[PDB]
DNA sequence: GAGCGTACGGCCGTACGCT
DNA sequence: GAGCGTACGGCCGTACGCT
């Protein structure tokens, strides 16, 4: 499912994570295939905060991401074996985009924290009002979102590791009451 | 800096999702009982006048129209939501009239949307009645190229009637269906006594009434659910023990619990027998047919006590199932756990609003029309002068000014007279105009009486609910054993 | 009781005939299969025109499946997608927004994701569809009317081409250059007895959207003569310095899958079945265009490796011309000239019928205006007649009897508004009436003289050629 | 995907072959589940006249039909091990119905000829498709032994049958094309 | 437990003729 | 051959909370 770039120099390579083959195809047309790889996922990914480790390692989407990055996970994680120095989360401009974004960030923070620390995790910002990236044309998707000359990536910065541990456990954890409390407190 | 704090990103991203799933996906509005996708389907049926009198239209046509104009999401999400509204075993009062394979109780899905056709049910007209009389607020659709209704008039109490189940974020909803007759008697009781107790309401509303019928064990769960919005209700299959010949008996099941899969439930029983985990069952057949209705037969060994096997089946299979009541709906756009009385109060208040606004609108339109008829009367009564005035006028603008000046007419009345057709100068047409004008004056007076006295208006709500109860009310199906 | 032989023969014939006349073979007139025609007509009925904004594909497919095409959503959507691909259709008939696939054979995104409308040239396919130019027929359930054929104001069968697997037969017609085609039709329209050879001075050969090369005129000639011929297509490839060389491919043959073609080359190298290739990259980008690079070992001969690649991969492909289309509802193997003759005859019919229709409508309107003129000229009497009338029915009879009016004219006068009795309004009516009489006379000149029609057709074809004509892409190499 | 009947007496049992789960569900509701089984197929079935034997025996729809009948195929075919004495082909009243009918008949004639000889193969006659009908109406018109109108497939001339299957369903296109032109109306 | 019901998604067969 | 392009078809993943 990975459409890899020609360059084997990680320092100048970047991988784009997209919601499906819908966005996958539009992206593969738009991209600079010299330095820009594409891994299309298959919708909602496993919530690793709730799931047991057996299920996580057997998950096909989790496996493809580990293989693509080539860093391994947890203790065996090796930042120098990284195959891209920019992992770009490019989810649609909608609410289910925001959910797949929180689910991926939960995976990166629990299994590849040093990737976030190194500043290798970024968040693309497609212009709002198209349905998703499966609804954009490749010419326009390149110029706004993927072209290093005009694009606006957000670099994910981890400031407080204690506050981060509490936030992932509250939003993505199995305890419903803390999550519900957070929503009521922060509603509107 | 294009730089973004991971904590800020998580909190704002997750909140955007969570809030959206709560107020615009998974939870129904307390007023019309509808989630967005349901509302958009019924409104889409209405905008393409797919009414009960007109013939069934292809589902792919309906799903395409709804997805294009109102609901920017998957065709499967829309079609499956429409299918469920058409299943007489899912919806106590079906809102969609289906033609073709819309599934069975065995959990085989509906055929694909290419294969099926659909329209409104007669009762869905009551959900939409007066939607065009400024009774509910419209809002822009997702792309701003269309107007969609924020809520339906809902001239019957649909949230409780049909019920609702929905997994949101931080919360879910599970509301059982009810008997429409019992509900409307409940609302009438409440509309006469604002201070009515849950206990008194339950003399009208005995408990849930599932489309699949069956039995509810006791009033404890029902009471707790109507008191607090949360309660467990024990549902049970209607089963009897009967002689099958040769002195051997059998258990016959004719009604199963709500939302239980018949095919799956039989497989659990066959699996208990295969695995020798229940003793005495010699055969298991599904003799269900359109002629007989639901009929699951369990043959019992000659030695064996059939009543003991039935009690074991209840303990060990979905032949007895709990319905976990969790009455969460949107009230002023926010999720609230509501008791039976809050749900009925919010509904009655919605009806008072709809009928008041309808009356205000009917009065507006009637007055505008009465004003025009006053102009046409003057024009017909002095038609010879009107013609000369218009003939000596060079342009429409001059004729408008001359008519207004000469006959003391408004701009609206002068426009109406210039738009009048020659066929309106016949003898019968002058009488027809004065007939309409006299009826209009009585109607305007009737409408003003309603807006003047809230008790008159509330009685109109009571009377229209009673008409719906008499046309669509039906017998209880689920027996509540005390 | 049913004989197995009788059941087979009647059952299979029902299927076979249905696949031939109503699925897989295009009509010779508009070049369209049923599914294509129903999509373009569906776009037109919901006024999804180039000027208006893109509508969701799921909305379009639903409407088409509901009203005209009682078959799978996938069959409809994929047929619409292809019409929108600039690498499939030489003159795209659908304007797509979103992922409508690539040359690598990645599919279009699902119909929930994409939006679509007409292309400016699809207006020419539909022009005058509402002027009784083509026969309508009942749809599958009899609740709707659909067009049997489109006006097709440009020759779409040859322009865009057509491939279709039927039963007992298939079709394979290559796309053509529109400019060359229309020059061909003009030549034919001046000389009914024209030779295929003379037509080929206008129509050099196929013109694929993907460009590339055709080897020789032998295959092309045989195909245009007889309706059957093999045409050898070849990638545009050069050898260039990289002191080592490389083969660069910038254009591939028509309907060849880029991703698959590269995999065949990699597979020949993996399986040591071709000698001398040291690397294989696809440097294609939307900015650079198509660019497949094949690195050659130092002091390996690159020309020999290129000739081997042609023999052993789709880098060279044959296009098997099999020009079968529906003529008077029956499949016929047709030569280039039959295809152009049937098209020109369709145009003569469409323009004649349009003119007959315009005349009909103008005369009906002139008749109404004659009634309004009489009514305005004796308005005082007309009013009294209507006023003394008790019902509309009595007024109609009295007006007809008293003023020698038709039922249509009396209806028009009863429907006339009072604002039409002002001074400027009488002049406005006589202005419209006089212009109408000139128009009726212009239309009758066209119906009277078949040659006057032809001269008009020339000018409207020339306008289309000037707006839509474009350069050849596929080079045809002699020898 | 087989919904079998309760009775294990083949002489009074019948199996209905339908185009998909569309018709499958409508049929399963309509049927007398005591004596009427249903095998919903998955669209166009393999043309066994064109296909190689390896592919035929590996085909999942061909396998399900062999398993359902329990007779086996070719030489090992045993008419007495038949689990139904009525195999009913119930395809839609359209052109793609007629094709799936010719494809099934080709399978039965080449691999289970004695089933046709024994008069066990029938053709239902639904009154656009039956995937679009309700179960109540599908029973009364097509499946109810009291009012239904089955056609029993009778094999008269085995030589003429062999030529007809080879011409319509065989790999030789020219004989098929000739037949269509000759019989076109 | 597992599956309820709106949401984000994906993957496989078959016929037909021609080269 | 193996794949072109309309047709007949089908089957699986994920979130979310509560019983
Ligand atoms: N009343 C307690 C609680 O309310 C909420 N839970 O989550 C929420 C998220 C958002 C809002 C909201 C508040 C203000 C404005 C707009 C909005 Cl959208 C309210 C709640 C509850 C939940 C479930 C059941 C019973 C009670
Ligand atoms: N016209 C030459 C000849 O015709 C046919 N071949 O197969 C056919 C099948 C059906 C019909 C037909 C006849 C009457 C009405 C409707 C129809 Cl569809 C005609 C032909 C031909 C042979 C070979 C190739 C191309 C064309």
């Amino acid at each position: 499912k990975l459409a890899d770039c020609s360059s084997k120099s990680p320092e100048e390579c970047e991988i784009f994570l997209v919601e499906g083959d819908s966005a996958g195809g539009s992206t593969k047309s738009g991209r600079d295939s010299r330095t820009q790889a594409i891994l299309p996922l298959r919708g909602k990914i496993l919530n690793v905060e709730k799931a047991r480790l057996d299920r996580i390692l057997n998950n096909n989407e989790i496996r493809q991401m580990i293989t693509a990055f080539g860093t391994g996970i947890g203790g065996d994680f090796d930042l120098a074996k990284a195959r891209y120095h920019k992992i770009v989360i490019m989810t649609d401009a909608d609410v289910d985009g925001a959910h797949i974004r929180t689910l991926l960030l939960t995976f990166f923070y629990r299994f590849m924290r040093p990737l976030i620390e190194a500043g290798y995790v970024y968040i693309a910002q497609p212009p709002t009002g198209y349905k998703g990236l499966g609804e954009m044309n490749a010419d326009q998707l390149w110029e706004t979102t993927m072209n290093p000359e005009h694009r606006a990536l957000l670099q994910v910065k981890l400031e407080d590791a204690i506050e981060a541990d509490q936030t992932f456990e509250m939003l993505m954890g199995d305890v419903v009451e803390n999550r519900r409390q957070f929503i009521e407190d922060n509603a509107v | 800096i294009n730089e973004r704090n991971i904590t800020s990103e998580m909190r704002e991203s997750f909140l955007d999702y969570a809030m959206s799933v709560i107020v615009a996906r998974a939870l129904p509005d307390v007023r019309d009982g509808l989630k967005p996708v349901h509302r958009r389907i019924l409104y889409g049926l209405n905008e393409q006048g797919m009414t009960p009198d007109k013939s069934y239209k292809k589902s792919a046509r309906i799903v395409g129209d709804v997805m294009g104009k109102y609901h920017p999401h998957g065709d499967s999400s829309i079609y499956e939501a429409m299918v469920r509204m058409a299943q007489d075993f899912s919806y106590r009062y079906p809102l969609v009239d289906g033609q073709g394979n819309f599934g069975s109780m065995d959990g085989d899905g509906a055929a694909a949307m290419r294969y099926t056709e659909a329209r409104m049910t007669k009762i869905t007209l009551e959900l939409l009645r007066d939607i065009n009389k400024d009774t509910i607020d419209f809002i822009d659709n997702y792309d701003g190229n269309e107007r969609e209704p924020s809520v339906l008039p809902a001239r019957f109490p649909n949230l409780l009637a049909n019920g609702a189940s929905g997994i949101a974020v931080g919360m879910a909803t599970n509301i059982p269906p009810h008997n429409l007759t019992e509900l409307i008697n409940g609302v009438l009781s409440l509309s006469k006594n604002p201070d009515i107790s849950i206990a008194e309401l339950m003399e009208d509303i005995e408990g849930p009434d599932f489309p699949t019928a069956g039995l509810i064990l006791g009033k404890s769960g029902i009471r707790r659910a109507y008191e607090t919005g949360r309660g467990s209700i024990q549902m049970r299959s209607r089963a009897v023990i009967e002689e099958r010949g040769g002195g051997r008996q059998r258990i016959v099941v004719t009604e199963i619990p709500f939302q239980v899969n018949k095919a799956r439930m039989i497989e659990k029983i066959a699996e208990l027998v295969r695995d020798k985990k229940i003793d005495g069952i010699t055969d298991l057949r599904d003799e269900t047919s359109l002629r007989t209705g639901v009929r699951v037969v369990i043959d019992v060994r000659k030695d064996a006590n059939a009543s003991v096997i039935l009690n074991n089946l209840y303990k060990q299979t979905p032949l007895q199932t709990s319905f976990g009541v969790n009455m969460i709906a949107l009230v002023n756009g926010r999720p609230k756990l509501i008791n039976l009385k809050e749900a009925l109060v919010h509904y009655l208040e919605h009806q008072k609003t709809v009928v008041r606004r309808r009356t205000q609108y009917n009065l507006r339109k009637a007055k505008d029309r009465a004003h025009i008829l006053e102009g046409l009367r003057i024009a017909l009564d002095h038609i010879d002068e009107i013609i000369s005035t218009i003939r000596e006028s060079d342009t429409d603008k001059v004729a408008m000014e001359s008519l207004q000046q000469r006959f003391k007419l408004s701009e609206k009345q002068a426009q109406a007279i210039l738009d009048m057709r020659l066929r309106r100068l016949t003898g019968l047409e002058r009488d027809k105009i004065e007939a309409e004008y006299n009826e209009l004056l009585n109607y305007i007076s009737e409408l003003e009486t309603i807006l003047a006295d809230e008790e008159v208006l509330l009685q109109l709500v009571r009377d229209e609910l009673t008409e719906i109860r008499d046309r669509f009310g039906d017998d209880r199906r689920t027996e509540i054993q005390l």
